[PDB]
């Protein structure tokens, strides 16, 4: 249930002594190292051609956030603030009021993408699949406040990526 | 996988290993990126009878710790457990 | 003194005659679960959440209503007490709507909290639920009667404290609905306090509706100035903005109520 | 001997690293928090709490967030008795005010009182 | 009221340790101004040392001033060995901070703080 | 040339993690543990999960326990690749770094398939794992494991018999057994010095008593025996991963106590109790009965422990995090005496030191 | 209670209760309490004058041999007059067991340094100086280990705020990283999450 | 596609030289992929 | 149904627009105010009222477990429709 | 049989383990006689040291003595005897069989608070 690494007492017959001395004087293990490096010289490398080739992702991937809509145009967020109670970073700021037809809807849905730890507790705490953490990861900005999303930016990410987000949720929701 | 047999033999000679049987680049042996939908099973408490929660309440069987000594014969000296059994050397590969 | 000795889980307590089982367990620091019992309303005995085993007695008793007899050992944590609590919580969550995210009572609901504490964690209910028509009892109390668990604190408050006698139960059975039976506007001077004692989101505050949520509100204990009674209140705020005003209990002023002007 | 005698008042304000403004201008409030009247449970009335006076929260010009400058605006301390909280406030140099624990006085509950013969305490319905 | 001490038995040994720590800081200040190449004078840094010693002058507990001497030796050890940078030494001089309102009227004008 | 004293100044990544844990619930404080030993993410998840599940008096289902052991050994492969390749990269052997980070890249693809993040998964939770293994994942884990021994073999061909790698590691940083136990060393730091101790054998957790593996024991206490122990632990992790793939049971992956683990999303949108429990677990969180555990697991750097104190509420009262790297970097000063300055980078390499768990 | 409930280990509970009696009767000068948790962990709560005689016992005694110091911890509990709770976690590799040695101090009473028993403690209790402010007497190099060099206060004390009192920024006027009083653009939002219903009746404290 | 290339090389995009008014002959951008091809190219599915 | 202030700034679905004398319009100088032009209050008004022959209807928003928690709506009022609290789809008893 | 190595780094092979254990056990008992007879430490340590000394006197073979002393290698049994001797020499100076020096306060070990 255990083994002894490096507890080999070497042989002292003239065969093994001359083998070790030929290894010392003729550099056998150094040529073994050169052979392994030469072996990787003639291998096809593992380099994908980014941006033209992309690294493989799964439908569970947790990237850029997006507020979704029902298949009628109505937004799914019913202002229940579970995503900001569960948020380990307190990145989500929510303020709500009844809108002009009496629906429980948010007026403030902020996510600070520089507080966010991208762990997806908001999409798994959301009872109506409103906030999701979509598949976009290429959204680097040049300014800090461009990573401070309001409700307009998140609903635009939903409208921008819904054709992908709905298919990822369709592929994954029986594991959830 | 697209290596010609001259470079393939040179590469297998330089490594000392048959490299083509175990390629570190991945090809059509891997799983499909589109899978069929699963049917995940339910747990043991998904029953309609003999499923009262007071018979499976783990948090409410936690007791406060038993105070063994508090400041308000020829009995045997004890250890915190029996002594540890000496480990057996590996039958698989002991390096011996 | 004429105090009689009863036992709560073995521990002795001396009680005045007329003390209920619930108050006797209160005197040793155990709060028996309840939905219809309120210590400032009359005893209704009609939610059955306080069903508790007295030992050497093969029937659970309504702890809010049953007075203690001398020598009873109240088993608040025994097996059939917990089975009774889980059964009654199961019947309360049979026809109750899945409205917890769109409900103003979420996080401050008695039904959620003592469903987490004293009920089961899943449903055996495989049927369709009831849906109850909502009412319009004024511009203050938002009414969503599908959430009502029929505990009649409405009726006991509007009769006994508000002195209005205009809320009641119509119908019979599962079709029994708490309301005014007519398009009637329940505007007393204490009409907002039914938002307090309703344990569920059936009676919510129509100004406070949807704006906040209880865990994120800071509670500042303050004083009413809307009259010279000096009602103790909680100003609950959120991020530097006043969200609502609740009462504080003060036994000598406002017992646990406030007026509609204050609220 | 190996024990010294210090008959001075216990004061550790020079050791806690707290600046002067957040010692001598703050008013700690030692109180049992009231029961939320949204609920009937009483487990949040069991312990004493020490909080401080609220300072200014203003609007963030960029997002509308609640900006603060009070480090003690989220500091709530839990104490088992009133005297432990008073000792902890006096030890840290916090000027404090104490509100007494307001337990509810015991009620007189009678289910038969709902159905009396001559008293006003009858229920008109049930 | 019988407590276990830290180093000092009463206030006299405590003031002795305060005094030797003050001697060590007073000797160290020109070395600190040189090797951190601070833009203050030696007299300005010595006035800051006198200020940091007079800030805690109200303490009559021997254990509390023993801990103040211990933390002062720790700050001195972080100063002599170059463990602080120039920034940690100059944080004693609150130089980017605007001067706070002191009287009632200016505190009334700026805000709500007492 | 000699080293008379080594004073390591740390706190350059002290973030006050375990004070931030005190203001967040147990689920909310779970992703702080991914960020402590940031090359051993799911192992620290497993240690915190076992601490909370010990205090909750509940247990994971068997399939969740096998998933935790499978991904703990995948995590151990990740961490020992990081250990060996950066310890070689600092000395100068820069090439097996690039050779083994493709294998490490494929194991991050495994993490991303099973959780959605490549490093900080938040996948092993108190109650089980968050989500079940997607289809075709275990087949690809098998396809990885079928090839990975040859990668270890060519790593070992580049370093182990090399005389330059031996000269930088054989006489360097010798730790005796008594001073290893006295300095609070754990893992390979003990096992390189001859001490037959492994927490997966002695104080076993989830299903480690049902896997068969060996424990590599060094003989001289140096950098070279600790290197050989880490390489052989990659071998034995491949052995345990084969046993986990063959003995994976069917069933659920969370505990079926819906007052601890959240319900499925289909039944949360159907059942009343499930919606109440979903609400209360994602807003308040489950209450934990009051008590103090010290739950320690065998993380790939050593004994990773959590002294978790619960006051009876839904948030931790205290959460002390014992890291192996703290005691190892404390013992750095004894381990480097009498050595040269270029030996110190080998000694800092052979103690697998990651400063997130050192500093918290 | 098979599938979802943790199985109770009565054998280890009996063995740890017996060894707790053993330690309590060998060392009655300092042992104040001995308790065993329901998940079978032994705690020996001692007097702080016996930090060294207890720990040297458990490290050296042939029925104990707690040769490993796994962890050393303080816990700030402000409602006690001795608010700091020093926690030693010990591992016996011989008997495959763990013990917990708990003691107490306030801000001003020193605890004796246990580097004479476990040199592993050299940083740990030093961290207890840095985070909690507990002084350790006869320590080799007692100073800060994790906080910044000019840091005022002990952060893991529960009266210390979450964000500190100061924050850093670079200032180009003085060409220096400077410290200023902390202002947060968004305040940390405090969540009162505790339910008003009793969760665990076994842990009920008796009322006044 | 080229399914004889290894996994990672087997799918790629040659970006357009003009998208939304910007000349992208040399300024190719990874965010030029529309979301319907972003599943296929990142191998979240087999199906274009 | 996005509209426009006299400042030229677009008004969001909340109703948010800065005042003319508010300095914080300077953040949109040289840049744009990102608003979403799909107002959900107008898009759920476009949906027709579902005539059902039952007295109590159940709504889950479609998609089964991809919609919302399933709720039951009473249709005994004839003046008012039965609006779902989650998705805003409103129902009517046909008799 | 002259075991080549102990396996533990820094722990050398003891050439005469039996006489070394006998000397250390008699020296432990000789030091331990200076502790009062009512002390539980003396009773327990005399009991376990008499058991170990009788096992050492009852076995000529080294490896069988290792299996029935139940402490691993014989050299770490010797090391534990040295540690027990140093411990007992400290226990004489500490005198920990005395009564409890100070009661803790009334809610000192009350958890949760
Ligand atoms: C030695 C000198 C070079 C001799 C040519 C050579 O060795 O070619 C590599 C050729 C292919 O090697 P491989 O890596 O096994 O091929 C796999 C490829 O995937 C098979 O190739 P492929 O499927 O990728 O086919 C496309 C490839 C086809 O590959 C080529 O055209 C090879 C380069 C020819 C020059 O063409 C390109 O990629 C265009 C590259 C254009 C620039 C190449 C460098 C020019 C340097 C001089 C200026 O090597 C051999 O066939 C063995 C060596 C023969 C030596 C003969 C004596 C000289
Ligand atoms: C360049 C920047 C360098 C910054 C250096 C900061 C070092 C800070 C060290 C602070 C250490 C202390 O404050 S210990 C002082 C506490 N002492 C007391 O409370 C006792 C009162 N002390 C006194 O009255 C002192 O004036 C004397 C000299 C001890 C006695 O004077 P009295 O007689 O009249
Ligand atoms: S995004 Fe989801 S969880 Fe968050 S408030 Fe909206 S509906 Fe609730
Ligand atoms: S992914 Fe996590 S940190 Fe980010 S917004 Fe969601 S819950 Fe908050
Ligand atoms: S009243 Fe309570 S249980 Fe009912 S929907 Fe509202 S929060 Fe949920
Ligand atoms: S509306 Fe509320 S208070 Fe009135 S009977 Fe129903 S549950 Fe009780
Ligand atoms: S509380 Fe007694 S029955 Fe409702
Ligand atoms: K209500
Ligand atoms: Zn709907």
């Amino acid at each position: 249930t255990y083994k002894y690494v490096n507890l080999r007492e070497p042989s002292m017959d003239m065969k093994s002594v001359t083998d070790r001395a030929a290894q010392t004087l003729l550099w056998t293990e150094l040529i073994r190292g050169l052979g392994m490096t030469l072996s990787y010289l003639f291998r096809e490398p593992a380099t994908i051609n980014y941006p033209f080739e992309k690294g493989p992702l799964s439908p569970r991937f947790r990237g850029e956030h997006a507020l979704r809509r029902y298949p009628s145009g109505e937004e799914r967020c019913i202002a229940c603030k579970l995503c900001e109670a569960v948020c380990p970073a307190q990145a989500i700021t929510i303020e709500a009021e009844p809108r002009a037809d009496g629906s429980r809807r948010t007026t403030r849905y902020d996510i600070d993408m520089t507080k966010c730890i991208y762990c997806g507790f908001c999409q798994e705490a959301c009872p109506v699949d409103a906030i999701v953490e979509g598949p976009n990861f290429e959204f680097s900005t040049e300014t800090h406040e461009e990573l401070l999303y309001n409700k307009e930016k998140l609903l635009n990410n939903g409208d921008k990526w819904e054709a992908e987000i709905a298919a990822n949720i369709q592929a994954d929701y029986l594991y959830r | 996988a697209s290596a010609t047999r001259l470079i393939q033999g040179l590469r297998n000679w330089a490594s000392g290993r048959d490299l083509q049987a175990k390629l570190q680049l991945r090809y059509q042996e891997i799983s499909k990126r589109t899978q069929p939908p699963p049917k995940l099973p339910v747990g043991p408490s998904h029953r309609l009878s003999n499923n009262y929660y007071c018979a499976r309440d783990g948090r409410r069987e936690a007791m406060p710790p038993s105070i063994v000594m508090s400041s308000q014969s020829e009995k045997k000296a004890v250890s915190p457990a029996p002594p540890i059994k000496r480990w057996e050397l590996s039958q698989d590969e002991p390096y011996l | 003194s004429n105090l009689i000795e009863v036992f709560v889980d073995g521990q002795s307590v001396m009680v005045e005659p007329g003390t209920t089982v619930l108050q006797a367990c209160e005197k040793v620091g155990m709060q028996i679960p309840r939905f219809c019992y309120h210590e400032r309303l009359s005893v209704a005995g009609n939610c059955r959440m306080c069903l508790v085993e007295i030992e050497k007695a093969p029937k659970v008793v309504a702890a809010c209503a049953m007075p203690v007899m001398k020598g009873w050992n109240i088993l608040t944590n025994s097996e059939k007490t917990k089975k009774a609590r889980e059964g009654v919580m199961e019947f309360l969550l049979a026809n109750h709507p899945l409205d917890c995210p769109i409900c103003d009572q979420g996080g401050e609901c008695d039904l959620q909290d003592q469903s987490m504490m004293f009920g089961s964690d899943r449903s055996r209910f495989l049927e369709g639920k009831r849906a109850v028509e909502d009412k319009n009892i004024g511009p203050l109390v938002k009414t969503i009667m599908t959430r009502c668990i029929q505990c009649t604190r409405c009726i006991r408050f509007a009769s006994e404290i508000a002195g209005v006698d205009d809320l009641g139960t119509t119908g019979r059975g599962n079709d029994m609905q708490v309301g005014t039976y007519i398009e009637k506007m329940f505007m007393s001077e204490l009409s907002g306090n039914i938002i307090d004692i309703c344990p569920v989101g059936a009676l919510t505050s129509k100004p406070y509706a949807f704006t906040a949520r209880p865990w994120e509100t800071r509670k500042t204990e303050s004083i009413d100035v809307m009259d010279a009674v000096g009602s103790n209140i909680v100003v609950s705020t959120r991020t530097g903005e006043v969200m609502r005003i609740l009462p504080r209990m003060h036994e000598d002023i406002n017992e646990e109520w406030i007026s509609d002007k204050t609220r | 001997t190996q024990l010294i005698t210090v008959d001075e008042k216990l004061d550790i304000t020079t050791l806690t690293g707290v600046p002067e403004e957040h010692i001598k201008t703050r008013k700690a409030r030692i109180f049992v928090p009231a029961r939320n009247n949204m609920q009937s449970g009483v487990n949040n009335t069991k312990k004493w709490k020490m909080e401080f006076d609220t300072r200014e929260r203003w609007e963030n010009p960029l997002m509308g967030w609640a900006s603060t400058a009070d480090p003690l605006s989220n500091l709530v301390l839990t104490f088992s008795t009133k005297e432990d909280a008073i000792a902890f406030a006096e030890k840290n140099g916090w000027s404090y005010d104490v509100e007494e624990r307001k337990v509810p006085k015991p009620k007189s509950k009678s289910y038969g009182a709902n159905f009396s013969w001559n008293k006003r305490t009858r229920v008109s319905t049930k | 009221t019988s407590v276990k001490p830290i180093f000092s038995r009463d206030m006299n040994e405590a003031k002795r340790r305060v005094r030797e720590l003050y001697r060590a800081w007073y000797r160290e200040v020109p070395n600190t101004v040189h090797l951190f190449q601070l833009d203050i004078s030696v007299k300005q840094g010595r006035d800051k040392v006198r200020e940091m010693f007079k800030k805690n002058a109200h303490v009559t507990d021997p254990r509390v001033v023993d801990l103040l001497v211990i933390k002062g030796k720790m700050e001195l050890e972080e100063t002599i060995n170059v463990w602080k940078q120039r920034t940690h030494v100059m944080r004693f001089f609150h130089e980017t901070e605007a001067p706070r309102p002191k009287d009632f009227l200016s505190k009334f004008y700026v805000g709500h703080d007492p | 040339e000699m080293v008379r004293k080594c004073d390591p100044h740390i706190g350059l990544l002290h973030r006050g993690t375990e004070k931030l844990i005190e203001y967040k619930t147990y689920l909310q404080a779970l992703p702080y543990f991914d960020r402590l030993d940031y090359v051993s993410m799911m192992c620290n998840e497993q240690a915190y999960s076992l601490a909370v599940e010990k205090l909750l008096n509940i247990q994971p289902p068997p399939r969740a326990q096998w998933i935790r052991v499978l991904f703990g050994e995948i995590t151990r492969l990740l961490n020992h690749i990081m250990a060996v390749t950066t310890h070689a990269l600092d000395i100068g052997a820069m090439t097996p770094f690039f050779w083994m980070f493709e294998e490490r890249e494929k194991m991050f693809e495994f993490y991303e398939r099973v959780s959605g993040a490549r490093m900080h998964a938040a996948y092993v939770r108190p109650g089980g794992v968050h989500q079940d293994l997607p289809l075709g994942l275990m087949d690809d884990i098998y396809e990885f494991s079928k090839n990975f021994s040859l990668r270890i073999d060519e790593l070992e061909e580049m370093l182990t018999n090399n005389r330059i790698w031996r000269n930088r590691t054989v006489d360097i940083g010798v730790v005796t057994a008594e001073d290893a136990l006295n300095y609070g060393f754990s893992g390979v730091m003990l096992r390189g010095s001859g001490i037959q101790w492994d927490l997966r054998k002695t104080q076993p957790y989830d299903v480690y008593d049902q896997v068969e593996f060996d424990v590599p024991i060094g003989s001289r206490g140096d950098c070279y025996d600790r290197y050989l122990c880490r390489v052989e632990e990659m071998r034995q992790s491949i052995r345990i991963i084969s046993q986990c793939l063959n003995k994976m049971p069917p069933g659920e992956i969370k505990v079926d106590d819906a007052k601890v683990s959240p319900p499925k999303r289909a039944e949360m949108k159907t059942s009343m109790e499930s919606l109440i429990h979903h609400f209360k677990l994602y807003t308040e969180g489950y209450q934990v009965p009051p008590g103090a555990t010290y739950t320690a697991i065998e993380a790939p750097k050593g004994e990773f422990g959590v002294y978790l104190v619960s006051d009876g509420s839904s948030r931790p009262y205290r959460c002390k995090i014992k890291a192996p790297g703290f005691a190892h970097l404390a013992g750095l000063d004894k381990m480097s005496k009498g050595h040269m300055l270029a030996d110190v980078v080998a000694i800092i390499g052979t103690q697998d030191i990651v400063f997130g768990e050192v500093d918290r | 209670t098979r599938p979802t409930v943790r199985p109770r280990n009565d054998v280890a509970h009996k063995q740890l209760s017996a060894f707790g009696e053993y330690v309590a009767e060998i060392l009655p000068k300092y042992v104040q309490q001995v308790q065993v948790s329901c998940f079978s962990e032994l705690e020996i709560c001692i007097h702080p004058d016996g930090v060294i005689p207890v720990l040297t016992f458990l490290r050296d005694h042939s029925n104990a041999q707690f040769k490993s110091l796994a962890d050393l911890t303080a816990v700030d509990i402000p409602t006690r007059q001795n608010r700091f709770e020093i926690v030693y976690n010990l591992l016996s590799l011989r008997f495959n067991s763990r013990i917990r040695v708990k003691t107490y101090t306030d801000e001003l009473t020193p605890v004796e340094s246990s580097v004479s028993v476990y040199k592993a403690a050299n940083w740990y209790e030093r961290e207890i100086w840095d985070m909690f402010g507990v002084f350790f007497a006869n320590h080799p190099d007692l100073r800060r280990i994790l906080t910044d060099y000019g840091f005022e206060g002990h952060p893991f004390r529960k009266d210390f705020p979450l964000s500190g009192y100061v924050e850093l920024r670079y200032d180009d006027e003085v060409k220096r990283v400077v410290a200023e009083p902390v202002e947060l653009a968004q305040e940390f939002r405090k969540f009162d999450l505790n339910s008003p219903w009793e969760a665990f009746p076994a842990y009920r404290q008796p009322p006044e | 596609e080229d399914n004889k290339q290894f996994f990672g090389r087997h799918r790629w995009v040659i970006y357009t030289t003009e998208m939304n008014g910007k000349n992208t002959f040399w300024d190719v951008d990874g965010s030029m992929v529309p979301p319907e091809w972003h599943r296929w190219l990142h191998c979240m599915t087999d199906d274009p | 149904g996005v509209r426009t202030s006299p400042t030229g700034e677009k008004v969001t679905h909340t109703g948010q627009v800065y005042d003319d004398e508010d300095y914080r319009r300077v953040r949109f100088v040289g840049r744009q105010k990102e608003v979403n032009e799909n107002f959900a209050i107008d898009l759920i008004a476009e949906q027709p009222v579902s005539q059902v022959g039952s007295r109590v209807i159940s709504c889950d928003g479609g998609g089964g477990a991809l919609g919302h928690p399933r709720v039951y709506i009473n249709l005994d009022k004839e003046t008012k429709t039965g609006t779902c609290g989650y998705c805003g789809l409103q129902f009517r008893q046909q008799h | 049989l002259l075991k080549k190595t102990t396996g533990l780094v820094g722990l050398a092979v003891c050439e005469t383990p039996h006489e070394r254990l006998k000397i250390l056990y008699t020296k432990i008992l000789d030091v331990l006689g200076h502790i009062p007879k009512n002390a539980a430490y003396r009773k327990y340590t005399e009991q376990i040291t008499n058991e170990k000394l009788s096992i050492v006197k009852a076995e000529p073979d080294v490896k069988k003595l290792e299996e029935q002393l139940q402490g691993g290698q014989i050299e770490e049994v010797i090391l534990q005897a040295e540690n027990e001797l140093s411990l007992a020499r400290k226990m004489i100076q500490w005198k920990p069989w005395e009564p409890l020096v100070e009661e803790p306060p009334a809610s000192q070990w009350k958890w949760p608070i």
